[PDB]
Formats: C-alpha cells, sequence, structure tokens
C-alpha cells in the first residue's frame, strides 16, 4: 500500500497515477518486476518525489538493483543531487533498497513512541509531585508557614509547566512540527519565559526572607505576615509578568533576517528565533540578575547558621538545607541553558539545536524535581504519607 | 530557646474574677499565634481560649462569653480575663505559643499556672 510511508514524508489519486506511470514507462517496468514487494513501494516513492523522468535517469542505479546489488546500490544514490538535497528523505529510501525492510522508517516511528511515553512520564511526573505539594500545605494547618507560601508559588509556577508548556513543547518535537497557530505560539512561549522567571525571582524572594530569619531572636522565624507573604507572591508574578510578556506580546524578541520573518508568518513554524539585544537583556533580567544575588544572599544565611550554631536545632538546620538544594538544583538545570543562549547569539551555529533542545528539557525536568527535594522534611514527608499512602 | 511564664492565678472565691497574663521572649510574639489552655483534675486539656495574629479570637463553649482573650505586642504579653468564675474552672491554665518555623509550626507551652476557684 506504502500509504502511511508518503505520510511519514511531509491523495490516493496521485499514489495510482505514479504507479500507472511506472509500468508505461519502458526503464521502469523492468526493474519494477525484479523488486519485491518492499522495495517495490520504495520504488514508487522516488517516482512520487522526483518524477518518472528524474527516475530514469538514475541508469546506473537501476541497473544495480536490477542485478540485485543492494550494497552497491547504496553507495550509487548517495552521489546524486536528490540526496544531497534531502538527506533525511534519502537515507531512508536508500536503506529501504539494501535492506529491502521498513527499518528506515520503522525505528523512527518507535522513536517518536518510545520518547513520546517517556516525556509523558515527565509530565505526570511534574503534575502529581507538584499537586502533592499545593494539597500539603493548603490542607494541614501546621505548614502554614511564609516559606511555605512561597513554595506554593514556586510549585505553581512548575504546575503550569507541566501543563500549558511541558506538553505543548513536547508535541512539537514528535510531530516536529507546530499545529496550534501563531496566537498559542506566542502565549505557550510567554508562559514558558513566565513560569521560569518567576520561578528564579521567588527563590530570590525565599533567600532574603530566610536571611531576616535568621537574623532574628528564633533565627528561623520569618519577619512577613500571612498577608504581606500574599502581597509579595503577587508582585513577583507582576513583575516577572512584565519582563515576560511585555517583550514577547509587544514583539520585541521579534528577529531582522528572513528566516525568522517567514517563521514567524508561518502558523506550523514556531522557533523562538531572538534578536542580539533581547536575548541578552532577558536572560540577564530573567535569570541572571535573580540569580547571582540568590547565591549570593542564601551564602550569607549559611554562614549565619554555621555563625550562630540541640535536637530541634538540627531539624530546622537541615530545612535551610533543603531550600539550598531547590536553590541548587534549580540553578544546576537552567544555568547550562543560560549559558548557551549567550554562546549561541555571539557566535551562529556554534551550538546544535538538538544540544539547544535538551539542555532546555533538562530544565523542564527541574519543574519535578522540587516535590521530591520537600521529602527530605519529615513535616512534609508526613503530610505527603497522610495524603497518599495512609489516605 | 522561646520562654513562657504565666501570672495572675491563685486562689478565688465563687463568682470572682481573675486576669491571667502571659510573657512571651524568644521570637516576634506579633506574628505568632496565641492561646490558653487549661488542664483539670483527672481530665483531658481544653482550649479555652486562642487569639490569632491578625487578632481573632476563638473560645470554648463551656468559657463563651465570661472568658476575653487579648494581647499587647507592645508587651509581648497576651492576657485573659476570667469572669464569673465557676468550680468547673479550676485548672492549671497553660499558655500556649505557636511559633512558626521553616516549614512547621512549632507549639511552645509555659509551666503553667494554677487556679482554684472555692464555692463558699
Ligand atoms: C495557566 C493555566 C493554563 C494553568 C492552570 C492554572 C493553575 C495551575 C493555577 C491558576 C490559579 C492557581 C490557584 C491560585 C490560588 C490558589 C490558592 C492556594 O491556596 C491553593 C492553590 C491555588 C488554588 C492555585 C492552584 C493553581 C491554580 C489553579
Ligand atoms: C523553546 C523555548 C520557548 N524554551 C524557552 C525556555 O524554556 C525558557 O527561555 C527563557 C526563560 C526565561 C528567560 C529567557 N530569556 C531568554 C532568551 C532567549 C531564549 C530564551 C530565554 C528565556
Amino acid at each position: 500500500n506504502i500509504f502511511e510511508m508518503l505520510r511519514i514524508d511531509e491523495f490516493n489519486q496521485d499514489v495510482d497515477a505514479a504507479v500507472r506511470g511506472i509500468l508505461r514507462n519502458a526503464k521502469l517496468k523492468p526493474v519494477y518486476d525484479s523488486l519485491d514487494a518492499v522495495r517495490r513501494a520504495a520504488l514508487i516513492n522516488m517516482v512520487f518525489q522526483m518524477g518518472e523522468t528524474g527516475v530514469a535517469g538514475f541508469t546506473n542505479s537501476l541497473r544495480m538493483l536490477q542485478q540485485k546489488r543492494w550494497d552497491e546500490a547504496a553507495v550509487n544514490l548517495a552521489k546524486s543531487r536528490w540526496y544531497n538535497q534531502t538527506p533525511n528523505r534519502a537515507k531512508r529510501v536508500i536503506t529501504t533498497f539494501r535492506t529491502g525492510t521498513w527499518d528506515a522508517y520503522a525505528a523512527d516511528e518507535v522513536w517518536v513512541v518510545g520518547m513520546g511515553i517517556v516525556m509523558s512520564l515527565i509530565v505526570l511526573a511534574i503534575v502529581f509531585g507538584n499537586v502533592l505539594v499545593i494539597t500539603a500545605i493548603a490542607k494541614f494547618e501546621r505548614l502554614q508557614t511564609v516559606t511555605n507560601y512561597f513554595i506554593t508559588s514556586l510549585a505553581c509556577a512548575d504546575l503550569v509547566m507541566g501543563l500549558a508548556v511541558v506538553p505543548f513543547g513536547a508535541a512539537h518535537i514528535l510531530t516536529k512540527t507546530w499545529t496550534f497557530g501563531n496566537f498559542w505560539c506566542e502565549f505557550w512561549t510567554s508562559i514558558d519565559v513566565l513560569c521560569v522567571t518567576a520561578s528564579i525571582e521567588t527563590l530570590c524572594v525565599i533567600a532574603v526572607d530566610r536571611y531576616f530569619a535568621i537574623t532574628s531572636p528564633f533565627k528561623y522565624q520569618s519577619l512577613l505576615t500571612k498577608n504581606k507573604a500574599r502581597v509579595i507572591i503577587l508582585m513577583v508574578w507582576i513583575v516577572s509578568g512584565l519582563t515576560s510578556f511585555l517583550p514577547i506580546q509587544m514583539h520585541w524578541y521579534r528577529a531582522t533576517h528572513q528566516e525568522a520573518i517567514n517563521c514567524y508568518a508561518e502558523e506550523t513554524c514556531c522557533d523562538f528565533f531572538t534578536n542580539q539585544a533581547y536575548a541578552i537583556a532577558s536572560s540577564i533580567v530573567s535569570f541572571y540578575v535573580p540569580l547571582v544575588i540568590m547565591v549570593f544572599v542564601y551564602s550569607r544565611v549559611f554562614q549565619e547558621a554555621k555563625r550562630q550554631l540541640d535536637k530541634f536545632a538540627l531539624k530546622e538546620h537541615k530545612a535551610l538545607k533543603t531550600l539550598g538544594i531547590i536553590m541548587g538544583t534549580f540553578t544546576l538545570c537552567w544555568l547550562p541553558f543560560f549559558i548557551v543562549n549567550i554562546v549561541h547569539v555571539i557566535q551562529d551555529n556554534l551550538i546544535r539545536k538538538e544540544v539547544y533542545i535538551l539542555l532546555n528539557w533538562i530544565g523542564y525536568v527541574n519543574s519535578g524535581f522540587n516535590p521530591l527535594i520537600y521529602c527530605r522534611s519529615p513535616d512534609f514527608r508526613i503530610a505527603f504519607q497522610e495524603l497518599l499512602c495512609l489516605r | 530557646q522561646v520562654q513562657l511564664q504565666e501570672s495572675g492565678g491563685g486562689l478565688v472565691q465563687a463568682g470572682g474574677s481573675l486576669r491571667l497574663s502571659c510573657a512571651a521572649s524568644g521570637s516576634i510574639f506579633s506574628l505568632n499565634d496565641m492561646g490558653w489552655y487549661r488542664q483539670a483534675p483527672g481530665k483531658l486539656r481544653e482550649l479555652v481560649a486562642a487569639i490569632t495574629s491578625g487578632g481573632s479570637t476563638k473560645y470554648a463553649d463551656s468559657v463563651k462569653g465570661r472568658f476575653t482573650i487579648s494581647r499587647d505586642n507592645a508587651k509581648n504579653t497576651v492576657y485573659l480575663q476570667m469572669n464569673s468564675l465557676k468550680a468547673e474552672d479550676t485548672a492549671v491554665y497553660y499558655c500556649n505559643a505557636k511559633v512558626a518555623g521553616t516549614f512547621s509550626i512549632y507549639d511552645y507551652w509555659g509551666q503553667g499556672t494554677q487556679v482554684t476557684v472555692s464555692s463558699h
């Protein structure tokens, strides 16, 4: 049938016409009558792509296929303008001729399925992990601390990632294209920048909050009230939202080269082409600036914890270490991505696109690590056990 | 390293009045929720009055309208006005301090003052 074979590359009337064109041709009928049912469909794939006359141009290639010399015809089909025009399309056709199997199309199909299950588990781990953190604090009255309010704000940021960013960013790789329009493409990117910016800014608030707490008689009591804590959280999303949506919605990120304009007008293209000014400025504002002050402030918190230091003291000192892992994990998962943004813009085509996507997804997985780190604190660990295990 | 010290207890005739106070020292106090608990002879401890950080006061049905809880953040002391004392109010009153930490709220208690009501 080879209907799915052409469906995997980039309708019934064109297939029947190409089959009739091969039988009427006097240079394709002797070759078509000497190939197995698998290789016959690969021959029609070239006629439907190139043409009836273009396929007949390969006089040396069809002669090797007629002599059943697959290994010699594999190197002969790699020396043409068709093999250099589309390297991904030709390599699957040559492999189909050489092996006589669908291994070139099956391996590319199993990879989508196999990687699709993995990315679905990431979404499930992020959502289920963060919804557990939200529920544990919102239910138990003993976990109603100012830091947990910021943890709720941080878990909400990671929750939207696994509900609006990661799922739509996963279908963009599996389908190799974008099937949501340009309206949601500029919105999906806006949410992406927002949650990451709101995360590093929320962690920055925690570090400052823990410094005011450690300079207090209780050494661990936040000086903020319950109402003031919600005000800070509200102002964090307002500030981060202004440094995320406004640069995107007002089209301050757009590039100038023709490849970007053609991708902006294309509904099926959602590549985040940024200019040399926005890529550095936004990374500095939305990541680098809050990162430096977060490390600097929280390092002095650790310095005051060792300078002032019972059984209760170790429990709350480990809580500061728990927040130090949250800031450390968030750093060691987004820093390589934002380093590339500086590298990719300064020198074009120095970082591969696959590497850029990979490091971007390392930060996506970071949105599911925080609930597992909260299990270090027995206060969060028990609250999870009461909700899930004990029930 | 917080400290809770009650005061104002003692002996009082039935129907009289007493004013309990609890000095808190070791935290901010203005941000922590206070409360008063009492321990009757041969009975479990019972929450009778509790005031939040904002000022929301909660009382028990057995002491509703007769007791009145309040606090003074300038002196870091939570007060408990006890009016129309009955024989059932004869208990050891404890001062509770819910100081919030990093991830959880820690409950701290005072030594406890004893209030005895004689029905003579
Ligand atoms: C942006 C869309 C597509 C993602 C879904 C939005 C979700 C993640 C956000 C929107 C508003 C958020 C809620 C805002 C306020 C609170 C109050 C808090 O005491 C419990 C969490 C809760 C209830 C948040 C849960 C997560 C929430 C419902
Ligand atoms: C596929 C794309 C949409 N992935 C975006 C990243 O997850 C987050 O990117 C950022 C988050 C916060 C600030 C940012 N500044 C940038 C500058 C260039 C590229 C990304 C960012 C960026």
